[PDB]
């Protein structure tokens, strides 16, 4: 299979301005581009997007226009262009997927023996992670249900080459955090931290409640995953582990006495240093 | 191997006796590890071995060598241990050994402490040093210092 | 636009709640209060020398300033990412 | 049936679970672990065993209200924990 | 018996040889045994070095599954004496084959190796941020579920 | 810094005018044992040769120092009362002779202590040629007077060290020299508000 896929700025820039584009006179629930990339390993790395001219019907489902002789010859003259940049997947903005979405990865599978989808939620700003990534796959499922066309999850990343490195860095430069930010960003980090836990864990709730109320069939899968989660969990509060973090925390906390003294220490030279200043200051006036 | 090898040798044949054998049967001790037959060829050469201070220091240097060696291997499968279960192994007396043995960690050539109120000796696992501490101490004695000095100044107010 | 470049040096919440290495740690303390030790030896001389010969921020002051600041914040998110995680996770 | 709360289990109920003598319980858990099915480890002078799992297995609803409870728990505890520190350090975070 | 000791499991010395020593020693005519464990001199020191590496296997097992056992099982386990498996277990491990510990007076042998605090502390960490990854992976599979009934 | 000082003299010493070769290694070997710890002792005074030159010609000292070094505790007594009393008569020794013979006592008992974690108080009244009264009596002085690290159950009669391990050694001393700092911190605080 495909074990991993980064994306660029290019790409999803590309589709915000694709999105932007379309909704401002034609708006509609999604808008359908192609992406380029190349393979290291079994990893993806995809920094190249267009967009093709692309139709759906509102609830057929089954009717589409993706063009062909469009997406042939872009993608001949972005090969022209740069001829390393070969067809994988193609990406969409709906953040939802539809019935109709399996026939646009097969048309997909033409021009790519192994395409990916990629779904880019541009109006979402939100948690984390923008891009969700899907593959292809048709097999027994091992366990006696019915086996179909179905779309699997492939986890997603964002990368960047230095060139758009840059770029990105020189544009977010006003609204950019300082990268070591000692104290502030840290701990704003950490409760960013338990806000998302809480959110992936408040998700996971909702999908045991559809699941047990029925709603929602049961995978076997994942949830069985989920309980091998709930397995790992560490339970703290045994005894040797009780001691082994009293002495880290006491070993961290003989370091930050240190520091806190050397602090103390470097003040109060800096304010007799001041006082003798002023004074002297004082003392010539007269 | 090679002390029976120049005992036989052309010049050697000559002086055969109580001397030679002496240090054949001690360089036989030392070949199986017996202390208790290195002791014995100590004790039937006392003329041969204790009177000659080479030969004595030299000898009571490699006995007490081998003792600590001996000691070490026997003491390595444990982490607790009965002084009188390693001197039945050791062959010597307990008196000898524990003496031996607060001998050693005395001079810090093993990592080991013993309890007489049980009668064992306990291994354990010498965490090293961390010097994160020793660097705290020399840093907070220079503040000291440093302190010092400032009282030396804001005498001028 | 914005925001949504900012998602690829943006820190992920496992990324937030991630506890670092341990052995790590304590060779970073270990390095750092040693060169704190070098550098209060000399400012031990530069405050011996208060008495204003020719009077003149290189080496001692600030250097020691950066390197507590930098010990001291990372040993304080270093406990308290043990801690959260301590408690939260069970 | 636990969440690793009382997962150091003793040999007697593993016994009368197994409705077999203490003295095959060791070769119970040998042969969980050589078939790599339990990541578990034996104490003989407390007879109790240090288990730890990862292999996992089939969920039926009933287990499904049970693990929706039990998570329950662990994302009260993650909120109650977030609001915490969020209150605590206000002035630092902002 | 290749394939038993291919198995990361304990066997009993007296159960291995009340079920092969007939056919390993002697045999029979259509199923001829070699002098390798003759009741000869050559051959009894043959089965009793098969018995050693019988023995060795078993704390092998015991030393990869178990944490601390008394010696008294470990000696009714290798159906040997006390002393006797005290003796094999400190030649065993003097040559640095396994780690083990034997606490004389408490009557114990431990087979963890110690482990020191930042050790366990970072094996802490390894599961939590694991934990953490499945956590993430969870959610995104999760999504994909809930995404199936668009 | 008697000790090194005439550890770093004892090879260069020639102050005849003072005192002869003889006394001033007599010196040297009674200022190093009470004043260098045992490694030292081992290097400086076991192996210096010509210590060992001039101790063949004595060898009253030579077994004061020896039975210490080797752990015969019993002789070492025995050597450091008769030393007392030249520590006595000696016109300059005299003022701290006490102090001295006082000093040696604990060090010995450090020693003995070093490679036990508990023990009979028999053993070392044995090992000493002592009493288990007297000895008890020594280490209740010396416990109470905070030089020793051992505890008596005399219930069963047994000295039990409680030495502290190397971090909680530190842990003293960094705690310890925290308080020696920040009092003087706090002293020199109120250079506000003269």
């Amino acid at each position: 299979a495909v074990q991993k896929v980064v994306v660029h700025p290019l790409v999803l820039l590309s589709v915000v301005d694709h999105f932007n584009r379309i909704g401002k006179v034609g708006n509609q629930k999604r808008v359908v581009g192609v992406l380029l990339g190349s393979w290291q390993k079994k990893v993806l790395d995809v920094s190249n997007s267009f967009a093709v001219p692309f139709d759906e019907d509102d609830k057929d489902d089954s009717v589409w226009f993706l063009d062909h002789d469009y997406l042939e010859n872009m993608y001949g003259m972005f090969k022209k262009v740069n001829a390393r940049e070969r067809i994988v997947g193609w990406y969409h903005t709906g953040p939802k997927l539809h019935k109709n979405d399996i026939a646009i990865n097969e048309l997909m599978k033409r021009y790519c023996p192994n395409s990916v989808l990629v779904i880019i939620d541009v109006k979402p700003k939100d948690l984390g992670l923008p891009t969700e990534a899907y593959i292809s796959v048709e097999e027994v499922h091992d366990d006696g249900t019915p086996t179909s066309k179905t779309f699997e999850h492939v986890t997603s990343e964002i990368g960047a080459e230095e060139a758009e490195e840059v770029g990105v860095e020189h544009l977010l430069r006003d609204i950019k955090d300082t990268t070591v930010g000692t104290l502030s960003q840290r701990i704003t980090n950490q409760v960013h931290g338990l806000k998302g836990l809480n959110s992936k864990l408040l998700d996971i709730r909702s999908y045991l409640e559809k699941v047990a109320t029925g709603k929602l069939p049961i995978n076997h899968q994942i949830i069985y995953q989920l309980q091998d989660v709930f397995n790992l969990l560490p339970d703290v509060s045994l005894q040797e582990f009780v001691k082994a973090f009293y002495l880290k925390t006491n070993d961290q906390m003989v370091v930050v006495y240190l520091a806190s003294l050397i602090r103390s220490v470097v003040a109060l030279h800096n304010l007799i240093n001041n006082k003798i200043a002023n004074r002297d200051a004082e003392k010539k006036e007269g | 191997e090679d002390v029976q090898a120049l005992v036989s040798g052309k010049l050697a044949l000559r002086y055969a006796g109580r001397q030679t054998e002496a240090l054949k049967c001690v360089a036989q001790a030392s070949k199986n590890r017996s202390l208790a037959d290195f002791e014995k060829a100590l004790t039937d050469y006392r003329a041969e071995l204790r009177d000659d201070p080479i030969i004595s220091t030299h000898l009571a240097k490699l006995y007490d060598n081998l003792l600590e060696q001996n000691l070490i291997r026997v003491i390595e499968p444990f982490s607790r241990v009965q002084i009188e279960h390693i001197s039945s192994l050791i062959k010597l007396s307990k008196a000898d050994v524990e003496r031996k043995l607060s001998q050693m960690i005395l001079d810090k050539k093993f990592h080991g402490i013993l309890d007489q109120g049980e009668g064992v000796l306990i291994i354990f696992d010498e965490p090293p040093v961390d010097k994160t501490y020793e660097a705290a101490l020399e840093t907070i004695q220079n503040m000291s210092k440093v302190v010092d000095s400032l009282y030396n100044k804001a005498k001028k107010l | 636009e914005q925001k949504m470049l900012l998602n690829l040096h943006k820190k992920s919440w496992m990324e937030g709640l991630t506890l670092q290495d341990y052995s790590e740690h304590c060779k970073h303390n270990e390095s750092v209060v040693k060169e704190m030790l070098e550098l209060a030896k000399n400012y031990n001389k530069a405050v011996e020398e208060e008495d204003k010969m020719t009077p003149e921020k290189q080496d001692p002051k600030r250097h020691l300033e950066e390197h507590v600041d930098v010990l001291m914040t990372s040993n304080i998110v270093q406990c308290l990412a043990a801690m959260l995680d301590t408690v939260v996770f069970k | 049936t636990r969440p690793a709360n009382h997962r150091q289990l003793t040999f007697e109920e593993i016994a009368k679970s197994a409705k077999i003598t203490v003295n095959e319980v060791e070769l119970l858990v040998m042969k969980a672990l050589s078939v790599g099915l339990v990541k578990g480890s034996i104490d003989e002078v407390d007879k109790r065993v240090h288990m730890t799992w990862v292999q996992p297995r089939v969920l039926d609803l009933q287990q499904i209200k049970g693990m929706k409870d039990r998570l329950e728990f662990w994302c009260t505890d993650v909120k109650s924990m977030e609001m915490l520190v969020e209150h605590q350090a206000h002035d630092i975070l902002t | 018996l290749l394939k038993l000791f291919t198995t990361m499991e304990l066997m009993r010395w007296s159960t291995l040889v009340e079920d092969y020593g007939m056919e390993l020693r002697k045999g029979s005519l259509e199923s001829p045994a070699t002098d390798v464990f003759g009741s000869t001199e050559e051959g009894e020191k043959r089965w009793k070095d098969l018995k050693n590496r019988v023995v060795e296997h078993n704390i092998r097992i015991m030393a990869k599954y178990y944490t601390r056992i008394t010696m008294k099982r470990m000696a009714q386990l290798l159906d040997l004496s006390v002393d006797e498996s005290e003796a094999f277990l400190s030649n065993l491990v003097v040559n640095k084959t396994i780690f083990a510990k034997v606490d004389r007076l408490a009557g114990i042998i431990n087979f963890q190796r110690p482990k020191d605090p930042n050790n366990l502390l970072n094996d802490w960490s390894q599961k939590l941020n694991s934990l953490m990854s499945l956590v993430n992976k969870t959610t995104h599979l999760i999504a994909k579920e809930e995404m199936i009934h668009n | 810094q008697a000790a090194e000082l005439f550890l770093d003299t004892v090879s260069t010493f020639t102050s005849y005018e003072l005192m002869d070769y003889k006394t001033f290694v007599t010196y040297t070997v009674y200022v190093s044992m009470i004043a260098l710890e045992r490694p030292d002792l081992r290097e400086k005074v076991i192996k210096g040769a010509e210590i060992l030159e001039v101790l063949h010609s004595l060898p009253a000292v030579r077994q004061y120092l020896f039975s210490l070094y080797e752990c015969r505790y019993s002789v070492f007594f025995q050597s450091l009362a008769v030393v007392e009393q030249e520590m006595k008569k000696d016109w300059l020794f005299a003022p701290h002779y006490r102090y001295y013979v006082r000093e040696m006592r604990i060090h010995a008992y450090s020693q003995l202590l070093e490679s036990y974690r508990s023990l009979t108080l028999g053993y070392m009244a044995e090992a000493f040629g002592v009493g288990v009264e007297f000895i008890d009596q020594e280490l209740s002085r010396f416990i109470a007077a905070g030089r020793l690290h051992c505890k008596i159950d005399k219930v069963n009669e047994i000295v039990e060290t409680n030495r502290p391990d190397s971090k909680n050694w530190q842990y003293q001393e960094t705690i310890k020299k925290g308080d020696l700092l920040l009092n003087r911190v706090q002293k020199l605080s109120r250079v506000i508000n003269m």
